[PDB]
């Protein structure tokens, strides 16, 4: 095939990352994310991305989906901060939700510069490094969620 | 404000708005002209296509005929869904690989003609990842027209991967009617191909052993299956059934030298690094309307296993609703005001012209 002659071709390419990088700058949430080590959570309702407080970090609503950001200092260096970035999708979370939760891990991931390791965790799922985000017992999921912000077309 | 979003298919128009679970508008890509030699659009030349002959006017994902593209999009927004499309912004999509002179032709038609606000074009198999809930993993999406293969990781597709068939449903959909001739029947008008597009939608199957079923097939009546036409007469088809799609995994059966859709689908994850490619196996997502047949997921789980190395572990994710999944992941990043910053105001058209799709829409 002809990729420079076609619709792909300027995938892949630093203009891409950079409209990409543009677009992350207008979501309210990402500011002040991923400055200091710890994890911070927010949960996607009706589209939009809402923190969780901290108090209730590691309780998931089975009905929701969920941006969790591990900030971490990397083996390299002490002083200098490593991402990984789940998206948690639970068991009864709606089509909107996993969609929006997933598009916007991407968008952090743009806006720290692509430097997040992303991991997709279903409820049940969950990688190894997800169950070593929360202390003994931390962990915990809760019955319902909020709504849907799809209107159903009949 | 809310945002249209429309996945112009090679066969069918979906259309509907940001935040909908389902486009409202779903209809036949076609128009129709008097078959003796002013003109019909969608579902009612459907209707009447008794005295119509019918065209497409996209092929193979690419519009090769903008007049009556443009018949399309003016009877999408004004008699479907019944907007003023200059009242809101319009996400399209597109198939990859597509000559880059069909999108430029899609913005300037948006803004010149139907004075969009706001437009942006996607690439389909992106949407439908998204619509899946991941932002890794290989799709396959393959509808009336371009069967192409896109594996994405981390949200981006990696373009030197992806691959483009053009083959699918219209061409399974003619291989049918040549086919049924086998039996007696003659299907060759184009009235007569939206028939035989309909017994393939309906009694089609994959086979999971082909030459099996061939054998099972002659052995007995087991698989043979009746149909009633338009005009009441009943045909029975047999072996039909799943020598049709058998086609994606053969492509020589309609004279193509092509690798079949398992053979491509592999390719195209060896094309990629080799650390992400355990990720990738065990996410193969189908969509579109040419990955219904019943027993294709199965049939892929096979011809996949037999091509990648013994332990790997494989997944075909077939949603049920993967008729639509283009639609839905649009209308999900639709309804993302940080997705539609990215997209083409009219003044920026003004100024930069069809260009500027090229530097906006990835
Ligand atoms: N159940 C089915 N089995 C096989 N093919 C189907 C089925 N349903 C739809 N199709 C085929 O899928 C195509 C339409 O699917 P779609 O994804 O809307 O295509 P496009 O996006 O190219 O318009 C047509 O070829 C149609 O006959
Ligand atoms: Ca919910
Ligand atoms: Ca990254
Ligand atoms: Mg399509």
């Amino acid at each position: 095939y002809n990729i420079a002659d076609s619709n792909i071709a300027n995938l892949g390419t630093e203009l891409e990352k950079k409209v990409k990088l543009e677009a992350s700058q207008h979501e309210d949430a990402w500011k002040g994310a991923g400055k200091q080590v710890g994890v911070e959570i927010w949960r996607i309702q009706q589209f939009k991305v809402v923190p969780v407080p901290k108090k209730h970090h590691g309780s998931f609503y089975t009905g929701d989906s969920y941006i969790v950001l591990s900030t971490y200092h990397p083996k390299t260096n002490p002083d200098k901060l490593a991402y990984d970035v789940h998206f948690w999708l639970g068991a009864f979370t709606t089509q909107d939700e996993a969609g929006t939760a997933a598009y916007k891990t991407v968008e952090l991931d743009d806006y720290l510069g692509g430097l997040p390791v992303q991991y997709r965790e279903v409820q049940g799922y969950e990688s190894e490094r997800f169950l070593s985000l929360f202390p003994k017992g931390g962990l915990r999921i809760l019955d319902g969620g909020v709504e849907t912000g799809f209107h159903h077309v009949e | 404000t809310t945002a249209l979003v429309c996945d112009n298919g090679s066969g069918l128009v979906k259309a509907g708005f940001a935040g909908d679970d389902a486009p409202r508008a779903v209809f036949p890509s076609i128009v129709g002209r008097p078959r003796h030699q002013d003109s019909y659009v969608g579902d009612e030349a459907q209707s009447k296509r008794g005295i119509l002959t019918l065209k497409y006017p996209i092929e193979h994902g690419i519009i090769t005929n903008w007049d009556d593209m443009e018949k399309i999009w003016h009877h999408t927004f004004y008699n479907e869904l019944r907007v003023a499309p200059e009242e809101h912004p319009t996400l399209l999509t597109e198939a990859p690989l597509n000559p880059k002179a069909n999108r430029e032709k899609m913005t300037q038609i948006m803004f010149e003609t139907f004075n969009v606000p706001a437009m942006y074009v996607a690439i389909q198999a992106v949407l439908s990842l998204y619509a899946s809930g991941r932002t890794t993993g290989i799709v396959l999406d393959s509808g009336d027209g371009v069967t192409h293969n896109v594996p994405i990781y981390e949200g981006y597709a990696l373009p030197h991967a992806i691959m483009r068939l053009d083959l699918a449903g219209r061409d399974l959909t003619d291989y049918l009617m040549k086919i049924l001739t086998e039996r007696g029947y003659s299907f060759v008008t184009t009235a007569e191909r939206e028939i035989v597009r309909d017994i393939k939608e309906k009694l089609c199957y994959v086979a999971l052993d082909f030459e099996n079923e061939m054998a099972t097939a002659a052995s007995s009546s087991s698989l043979e299956k009746s149909y009633e036409l338009p005009d009441g007469q009943v045909i029975t088809i047999g072996n039909e059934r799943f020598r049709c799609p058998e086609t994606l995994f053969q492509p020589s059966f309609i004279g193509m030298e092509s690798a079949g859709i398992h053979e491509t689908t592999y390719n195209s994850i060896m094309k990629c690094d080799i650390d992400i490619r355990k990720d990738l196996y065990a996410n193969n997502v189908m969509s579109g309307g040419t990955t219904m047949y019943p027993g294709i997921a199965d049939r892929m789980q096979k011809e996949i296993t037999a091509l990648a190395p013994s332990t790997m572990k494989i997944k075909i994710i077939a949603p049920p609703e993967r008729k639509y999944s283009v639609w839905i992941g649009g209308s999900i990043l639709a309804s993302l005001s940080t997705f539609q910053q990215m997209w083409i105001t009219k003044q920026e058209y003004d100024e930069a012209g069809p260009s500027i799709v090229h530097r906006k829409c990835f």
